[PDB]
RNA sequence: AGCGCCGUGGCGCAGUGGGAAGCGCGCAGGGCUCAUAACCCUGAUGUCCUCGGAUCGAAACCGAGCGGCGCUACCA
RNA sequence: GGUUGCGGCCAUAUCUACCAGAAAGCACCGUUUCCCGUCCGAUCAACUGUAGUUAAGCUGGUAAGAGCCUGACCGAGUAGUGUAGUGGGUGACCAUACGCGAAACUCAGGUGCUGCAAUCU
RNA sequence: GGCUCAUGGAGAACAGAAAUCUCCAGUAGAACAAAAGGGUAAAAGCCCCCUUGAUUUUGAUUUUCAGUGUGAAUACAAACC
RNA sequence: CAAAAGGUGUUAGUUCAUCUAGACAGCCGGACGGUGGCCAUGGAAGUCGGAAUCCGCUAAGGAGUGUGUAACAACUCACCGG
RNA sequence: UCCCUCAGGAUAGCAGAAGCUCGUAUCAGUUUUAUGAGGUAAAGCGAAUGAUUAGAGGUUCCGGGGUCGAAAUGACCUUGACCUAUUCUCAAACUUUAAAUAUGUAAGAAGUCCUUGUUACUUAAUUGAACGUGGACAUUUGAAUGAAGAGCUUUUAGUGGGCC
């Protein structure tokens, strides 16, 4: 029937993207370190654009991923800012979802005038238990059509838990 | 100018094979080569060390030396009006055994068995092989085989 | 002004007096054979020589 | 251009407009299908062929000139939608020309046969013996406007060609009565250009999505 | 209406890799460089100490390769340590060492090289390989096949390596990937290695997690409490296991409870067997007949 | 095709230690004159030809590619 | 017969969709003191075999399935080609004599087999 | 030693065709200094750790070939790494 | 040396159609009434065309094959017939 | 093959002569049987790369616009990007497949089988590997046909424009 198709948040990836490396990104790193409690990873630019105002190898963005009851708590914090109202967009065909928060002083963080203000990109990677099979080194394999967490199951779960609406 | 490089004119021969790309199957390495054993020469383009010249691709010689990852083969190279004794140094993926010599070396034992048997029995052995003999006198029977009278066809388009 | 190359008459020339096999001796060329196999093989054959020199009585 | 007898026979290997040619004068023939190229298969039962009974190269020029000539004659007699003519020979072979030039020029070109490798002159359709040139599909009522159209087209190409009223239906590979025997049951369907026949293989429900007059 | 990524052209041109690369069970890049031999040795069949960590078992085989398939010289499993009295922790560092000792001792018993190459009889937990004796035959050269397991320092796969070397086999190695190889200064300290040998790390977790979360000490170690086994005893349990393995590794199978015919009879019952040509003839005739008459 | 000089605002150009773009002409708008010109003031207009690299610093420095100009060669 | 570990040949084994799996085994799964590696015990590491599980993996079956592998007097003795002629034809090219002989297409079948060691109601 | 590349698909504030993030497909359609061809998918590719076999000794072998040279290459052996 | 393309020169051949009056010949009786058939227009009436298409006694004759007219009319072709 | 070589030379070949070692050998511009190699002719494109004609279907999410209630993330289109299943014709520098003719090797005394000897090589080993000792099997001596004698060496001429 449905014994172990528990459908638990795999990870929550909090992404901030600046077109500037130095003062403001050393601040944005301290912001994600403050929120999550993990020294984050400063993403490097893939190729120069010359229109947005970046070059390649220029250390443009910074992100972190959290796993488990922490990720659940930060998703609660971020959802209450989004009113527990997330469009039927924002929810990928592979049953993942995300949203963007402006002015990081929400979520019960202090302003921290020493650093300033920032926007974030929350992405919740949803998944059913026993998905190790795809990621483990030895004896790899793809999950069956049953175990594939689809859009409809992630939407209906996001309703049941968090007590939210899909707005569309 | 003209091109006479080592691997020149060898697009299609050192080509791997259709859906036989990737790795060499391990029997190739577990196979045992000894001196006096007749072996083919056929390069595996996927392996680019101890590979034979395109000349020797297709040739058959006899192993003369045996070392770590490689053998040594003697091949007959006609140049002008006379053969020479060409000694190759081939990694073991570029060679294989010749069923040519395997079918002889089992016929030797088949002859040894036939003769050693028929020495102490009623003897009509004829150990030598004979070619395809002119077929003997048979009666062909037309019992439910009354010959079908075929005729040649008229011409027609398509 | 000249011509460049032809392999015409070259077979005829070769076959007239030639195409010949290298005669194949018994006890072949033991040169370019594994040096440590040789180094040993000497001592083996010297051992067999002593063993038949002992057998001669 | 040079005369056609300069480049009549298949002397050189197929020299196609490749990534090695790179700079070819575009074919003089661009329209291969004329008449009612959108007609139902069941509309045009009679097919006639203009087949080369010789082996040679035909100029792109000759193809367009003969196409113009045949379609014109058939459109004028019968009407512009009483048939579908189809050219089945594409100019891909590239003819070269040495073009013996008067002066050396600034670049110091050359005299006679020093560097005689030619430059793309025009294209040719390398036809073979028993290879078809013009296929037409009309009513069984015509045939005569069609053969006479193809006869007027023969005067354009070199060598020898023949007119064959084929035993096939349209441009299908089936015969006249046995195509009708497939059209009896739901074994046939129509695209609009051509026909797809029911295969005795594949996913059964996927076959039954179409051909519901079969399995009836 | 975008990709149709799994085309007929794709499937026709698709070369499937070696069945054990599709199963994801064998590194052929390793297996080649591992099994292939110096051809001047002709037929000296290369033996490999193949070690495999499943859940609740440590498989450790001494395998040599033929053209027709790998064969086994001797084979040991951690599920047959309870004969020697390792009842709990079958898939830990201490079990690995014990199975490594057992497989080594089984081979040398079979091959008649048990009297010489007894191994280490006074375990300090030192890195050392079995030296070849003068005026005698040489020790068994076997090479550790690891598989798709990473070469980390303090892996159980090297617990088995240490076990086998102590068990009298010549399995050549360095001390780099042993638990207690201090990274800063190029030195092994035998304290943490000897701890890990005698389940020191499990026993030193026992007293810490007994004083701390007793709910977690009831979650884990529920078998250890049921056996009346305490944190102190484990060193002497493994010492009794070492000596009993060394005394009698006589390769004892089971009693085979409903024999190979009785198992086949029982197993064949539920397994679905292939349909015939007349079966499919009727099947397709029925699935055509479903759609034939307006359902 | 080769040889030499070039590529920056609409035009013609300077530019340098590598950190960071100006000069003249014009263009628009003022002032002066009764009015126009001359004249005196303000401004605005930039993929520093392109893709890579040396570099913390490039439009300059190296490489390759593209385009521009002039000359030489070339008489059916 | 089932399963595992290591395999041989490397699609009859792969792909796509579904539907089953008693036992054992495999797995998913549990924990983070230690060894160890991460931005994240997710992957990798150690601990337990305990807290749950066949939903996934894995194995098997199903489908006028894709693909692949077979076979045929299937097409075809066709295309092509070795040899021969003071054969034909303006030529392009072609027919015959003595030999060798495909590829497509069509139809029928098939859907891994096997080596070693251990385990299994 | 870890990983998988092109491209496509669905998605996350500013962010759009293009900055970063996540998953799904992906037999190579990428990449490997250049010409072109061959080769390569737990790698030969991309990222990371340590080094200097780009070393010493001279011989045999292959291609070009007179079986000369030169160049390049192969396989050992003896040392040291 | 000769090509494409042609010949009711003559020979053989391939496919389809006609014949107890064929039918070909090869001469001569009619080619019509309804009907001035619809629209286009001074005009189109058998013949500017988009197109329809029936009948009457019918031996047969297009609701029209060519000359003719502004438009008719007329002579004449199939079509059958002494 | 090399040369300031291209009207020339050295070089190897073809040629003659002098012979020599032995006496039908295990040789052959040959076939058969067995076993390789090949990517050319043909074929193929509803198989990859590249070329290429024709419609049908979906387009739906997306580049061109309203026809329209100003107005529709819209009813009707031409539409470009495409995807799907069909279609016509092609490739010296495409290819799954793949000839014919040419081409490698084997078809036995230097062979086979059974014991056993040294060795500083290799082996966990008393296992191998190379070479042997000692035995055993010669009518069919291990396909066909031929064999003009078979093998060996020295020396040196001319030639190195060729043409059909």
């Amino acid at each position: 029937q449905n014994p172990m198709r528990d459908l638990k948040i795999e990870k929550l990836v909090l992404n901030i993207s600046v077109g500037e490396s130095g003062d403001r990104l050393t601040r944005a790193s301290k912001v994600l370190e403050q929120l999550s409690g993990q020294t984050p990873v400063q993403s490097k630019a893939r190729y120069t654009v010359r229109t947005f105002g970046i070059r390649r190898n220029e250390k443009i963005a910074v992100h972190v991923t959290v796993r488990g009851p922490k990720a659940e708590e930060i998703l609660e914090r971020g959802l209450k800012v989004k009113e527990y109202q997330l469009r039927d967009r924002n929810f990928s065909a592979t049953g993942n979802f995300g949203f963007g928060i402006d002015e990081h002083i929400d979520l019960g963080i202090k302003y921290d005038p020493s650093i300033g203000i920032f926007g974030m990109d929350f992405y919740v990677v949803m998944n059913r238990p026993g998905a190790r099979v795809t990621r483990r080194k030895r004896c790899k394999g793809t999950v069956g059509n049953s175990h594939k967490t689809t859009k409809e199951d992630t939407v209906s779960w996001f309703k049941q838990k968090y007590d939210a609406d899909v707005l569309d | 100018g003209k091109s006479h490089g080592y691997r020149s004119r060898t697009r299609y021969m050192f080509q791997r094979d259709f859906r036989k790309h990737g790795a060499v199957h391990l029997s190739t390495y577990l196979k045992v080569y000894k001196v006096g054993d007749i072996v083919d020469i056929k390069a595996n383009g996927s392996i680019q060390k101890g590979m034979p010249h395109k000349f020797y691709q297709g040739k058959t010689g006899v192993v003369y030396n045996v070392t770590k990852s490689s053998v040594g083969v003697i091949i007959n190279k006609m140049v002008g009006n006379r053969y020479l004794e060409k000694r190759l140094n081939l990694r073991v993926e570029h060679i294989k055994h010749s069923k040519c010599r395997q079918e002889f070396l089992e016929r030797v034992k088949a002859n040894a068995a036939k003769r050693a048997e028929a020495k102490a029995q009623g003897v009509a052995v004829q150990l030598k092989r004979q070619p395809a003999q002119p077929r003997e006198s048979r009666i062909v029977s037309t019992e439910g085989n009354v010959p079908q009278t075929l005729a040649p066809v008229p011409y027609e388009t398509f | 002004k000249s011509k460049n190359h032809t392999a015409h008459n070259q077979t005829r020339k070769a076959h007239r007096n030639g195409i010949k096999k290298p005669k194949t001796y018994k006890y072949p060329s033991l040169k370019g054979v594994d040096p440590k196999f040789r180094r040993n093989h000497k001592h083996a054959l010297h051992g067999t020589a002593k063993a038949l020199a002992a057998a001669k009585k | 251009r040079r005369p056609a007898r300069c480049y009549r026979y298949q002397k050189n290997k197929p020299y196609p407009k490749s990534r090695y040619n790179r700079a070819v004068p575009d074919s003089k023939i661009r329209i291969y299908d004329l008449g009612k190229k959108k007609a139902t298969v069941d509309e045009f039962p009679l097919c006639v062929h203009l087949v080369s009974n010789e082996l040679e190269q035909l100029s792109s020029e000759a193809l367009e000139a003969a196409r113009i000539c045949a379609n014109k004659y058939m459109t004028t007699v019968s009407g512009r939608d009483a048939f579908h003519l189809r050219v089945r020979v594409h100019p891909f072979h590239v003819l070269r020309i040495n073009k013996m030039l008067s002066c050396a020029g600034a670049d110091r070109l050359q005299q006679g046969m020093r560097g005689a490798w030619g430059k793309p002159h025009g294209l040719a359709a390398r036809v073979d013996i028993g290879q078809i040139i013009f296929s037409v599909r009309t009513k069984d009522s015509n045939k005569d406007v069609v053969v006479e159209g193809l006869r007027r087209a023969r005067y354009k190409f070199p060598g020898q060609q023949k007119i064959i009223l084929s035993k096939k239906w349209g441009f299908t590979n089936l015969d006249r009565p046995e195509y009708l025997k497939k059209r009896e049951a739901g074994e046939v369907k129509d695209d609009g250009a051509f026909v797809k026949f029911l295969s005795k293989k594949g996913s059964l429900e996927n076959n039954i999505r179409e051909f519901p007059e079969y399995f009836a | 209406f975008q990709k149709d990524a799994k085309s007929s052209a794709y499937s026709s041109r698709f070369q499937t890799p070696f069945r054990r690369r599709r199963e994801g069970k064998t590194d052929y890049y390793q297996r080649k460089r591992l099994v292939t031999q110096h051809k001047a040795k002709y037929n000296t069949p290369k033996y490999r100490l193949v070690v495999r960590f499943t859940n609740k078992d440590i498989i450790c085989q001494i395998i040599s390769s033929t053209i027709t398939g790998d064969v086994v010289l001797a084979a040991a499993y951690s599920h047959e340590l309870p004969r020697y009295g390792i009842t709990h922790g079958l898939t830990n560092w201490a079990a690995a060492y014990a199975t490594g000792l057992l497989i080594a001792r089984r081979t040398l018993q079979k091959l008649g090289l048990d009297e010489t190459y007894k191994g280490v009889e006074e375990v300090e937990g030192e890195y050392e390989l079995t030296e070849a004796v003068e005026d005698g035959p040489r020790p068994f050269k076997v090479f550790l096949d690891i598989g798709l397991q990473r070469t980390t320092t303090g892996a159980r796969v090297f617990g088995a390596l240490k076990g086998a070397s102590d068990g009298g086999l010549y399995v050549p190695h360095s001390e780099n990937r042993f638990p207690g190889w201090d990274f800063e200064t190029e030195e092994i300290d035998p304290e943490l290695l000897r701890s890990y040998i005698f389940g020191g790390h499990v026993s030193q977790y026992m007293e810490e997690l007994a004083d701390d979360d007793e709910e977690r000490f009831s979650e884990l170690f529920k078998g250890y409490l049921a056996d009346d086994i305490d944190a102190d005893s484990l060193e002497d349990i493994y010492t009794s296991a070492h000596e009993a393995i060394r005394a009698d590794p006589a390769f004892k199978p089971t009693e085979k409870k409903f024999t190979k015919e009785q198992y086949a009879a029982e197993s064949k019952k539920y397994r679905q067997t292939k349909l015939s040509k007349e079966e499919r003839a009727a099947r397709v005739a029925a699935k055509i007949a479903a759609l034939a008459g307006q359902q």
